[PDB]
């Protein structure tokens, strides 16, 4: 239920096109489809094992043995954990911090949507807006008349 | 054209709005606007309860008592079944 | 704009700031006399 | 994607007429046109190499070896970086602070 403090098979990725404002995300039909998509991203760096820092003051980061200039295109992180089996955890890269010439602090924020995508269960909820079926099979319009309040 | 006497015409809202409103009442009950003791456990599966300025007493420290009053003033669903969150049930009167 | 969609190979903090700028309204000047509203500003 | 912590070919400019309230800016048709516009601005100062400070607390600044009076007209900074190739980075000057 809780996100682990250490990771294995860690990968820092470039070119992940969504952010922690959570207005957009790539939705998947399975965790394997999810993995394949992320696996196709260019890897800026990998580590077989790492221990995370900063979880208490809620600004988690990982120590990366690279000069900061090798990480300018970092956008996302994924990792597994010894105690979570096959499960992948997903996180936005939010900041790069110079510690010394050969070591960089990479700050990240768990992507709660990607990380828990197949663990959530929606129950009946008040829907304000959604995309609905537009046409019946005979080609007639479905009946949607709720007042949009638009001119 | 056959028009004589009186006619009784019964009318009801469209299906689109019946679906909208019925689903809403199912989950959140009706507007009440009565000062009374709340319905806590009157339905089979769940009761929605929302008060304003509710009165709750007990042999309870006042900090926690104040917190409980806030919970009901903000609205809460009390589940009487283990299938928490399953709104598909009829939830008939107990 | 309102709720504008802007993408790019840009750190997400700056991208979010750019979206806020357009959601708040901005004037883009194509001439050096910035602020001179007396001009006709005809279609390009 | 991230702004670098060090700069090359640094220039502090005077007379750049827009601000960090972002209600106005000068729009360009190419990065070359943009560069030419900024390059034509009067330079208060130049440095071939510099390391930035304060990126940590989001209060970035640069140490400049000039008396503060020579910088009273400073309004803008542009710089390149070894790992970004030809790319120019642009910044508002927001404050002058006496060191010595």
């Amino acid at each position: 239920a809780y996100v682990p403090l250490s990771g294995t098979n860690v990968r820092i990725l470039a070119d992940v096109p969504f952010s922690n404002d959570y207005k957009n995300t790539r939705w998947f039909t399975s965790s394997s489809n999810q993995y394949n998509w992320f696996n196709s991203k260019s890897r800026v760096y990998e580590m077989s094992k790492v221990t995370f820092m900063g979880f208490r003051e809620n600004k988690p980061y990982v120590s990366v043995s690279l000069p900061i200039d090798k990480l300018y295109s970092a956008s996302y992180i994924m990792f597994q954990n010894a105690d979570y089996g096959n499960k992948w955890f997903y996180a936005f890269v939010t900041e790069l911090e110079f510690k010394n010439s050969a070591v960089t602090y990479v700050h990240f924020e768990i992507d709660v949507l990607q990380t828990w995508m197949f663990d959530i269960k929606f129950q009946e909820s008040f829907i304000v807006r959604e995309h609905v079926k537009l046409w019946n099979d005979d080609g007639t319009p479905t009946i949607n008349t709720i007042d949009e309040g638009l001119s | 054209n056959g028009y004589r006497g009186v006619y009784v015409i019964k009318k009801q809202l469209k299906a689109e709005y019946r679906r909208s409103l019925s689903s809403f009442f199912h989950k959140y009950g009706y507007k009440i606007n009565r000062v009374k003791k709340p319905n806590l456990r009157t339905r089979k599966a769940f009761n929605y309860v929302q008060t304003k300025d509710c009165f709750i007493s007990g042999d309870i420290n006042n900090n926690d008592l104040q917190e409980i009053r806030t919970i009901f003033d903000n609205g809460i669903t009390l589940w009487h079944t283990d299938n928490i969150g399953n709104y598909s049930v009829e939830n008939e009167l107990r």
